[PDB]
């Protein structure tokens, strides 16, 4: 998600 | 000597962030909640780009990095609308951005009152207890290891490492001035107790974001992307008792 796009 | 550590927190403070709440509208609750909302959303993104540029952050497993995260967000963005509300309108009212200040009527049609009142509250503390900007910065950096899974995170080690060394620098904040011993006893007692009284406020509040999350479309109140898929995956962790706040006193 955008979310996790942060720390991928 | 360098406040090395202070330096730090200092300059990665993120600035100020506003809402986009119209205030040439009527008050209604599906407006103010959808503009808190938001609000939430837009503060999250600083608050990820705050964390990882903390000293140590990076030490975390990329799996822990991302969930202490996504269960601090509530406790840190009170805390600091804590402070913002004591430091621009000395607790009169919830400062939450520039373009969203709660007054009393905005609290009422908001249908959280209760949790308003204990936010204003933890927001008088700041100036009863005297808070520092730096005793702030420091606490503030701690609420984000303040809150883990009982089952613990994927390197629990590295975690409870960087806990400490976080309640080692605000000992040391403490000691700065201060040359007593029952004077610095004081100080980390109130300061502990103080941390502690976010969480019982973040529990309500991520009650109420959870009930509103399910019936949103009823009310006409909009969550964001992220907020959404956070609220509906990892708050509920917290409500049904998988994930735990920290406390000092118990
Ligand atoms: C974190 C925010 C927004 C950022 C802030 O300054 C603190 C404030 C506390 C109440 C939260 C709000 C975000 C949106 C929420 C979660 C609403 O759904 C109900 C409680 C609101």
């Amino acid at each position: 998600s955008r979310f996790a796009d942060f720390f991928r | 000597c360098q406040p090395i550590f202070l330096n730090v927190l200092e300059a990665i403070e993120p600035g100020v962030v506003c809402a986009g709440h119209d205030n040439n509208q009527p008050d209604s609750f599906a407006a103010l909640l959808s503009s808190l909302n938001e609000l939430g959303e837009r503060q999250l993104v600083h608050v990820v780009k705050w964390a990882k540029a903390l000293p140590g952050f990076r030490n975390l497993h990329v799996d822990d990095q991302m969930a202490v995260i996504q269960y601090s967000w509530m406790g840190l963005m009170v805390f600091a609308m804590g402070w913002r509300s004591f430091t621009n309108v000395n607790s009169r009212m919830l400062y939450f951005a520039p373009d969203l200040v709660f007054n009393e009527y905005r609290m009422h049609k908001s249908r959280m009152y209760s949790q308003c009142v204990r936010m204003r509250h933890l927001s008088q503390e700041f100036g009863w207890l005297q808070i520092t900007p730096q005793e702030f910065l420091c606490m503030k950096a701690l609420l984000l290891f303040s809150i883990i899974p009982v089952d613990g995170l994927k390197n629990q080690k590295f975690f409870d490492e960087l806990r400490m060394n976080y309640i080692k620098e605000l000992d040391r904040i403490i000691a700065c001035k201060r040359k007593n011993p029952t004077s610095c006893s004081r100080r980390f007692y109130q300061l502990t107790k103080l941390l502690d009284s976010v969480q019982p406020i973040a529990r309500e509040l991520h009650q109420f974001t959870f009930d509103l999350l399910i019936k949103s479309h009823m009310v006409s109140v909009d969550f964001p992307e992220m907020m959404a898929e956070i609220i509906s995956v990892q708050v509920p962790k917290i409500l049904s008792g998988k994930v735990k706040p920290i406390y000092f006193h118990t």
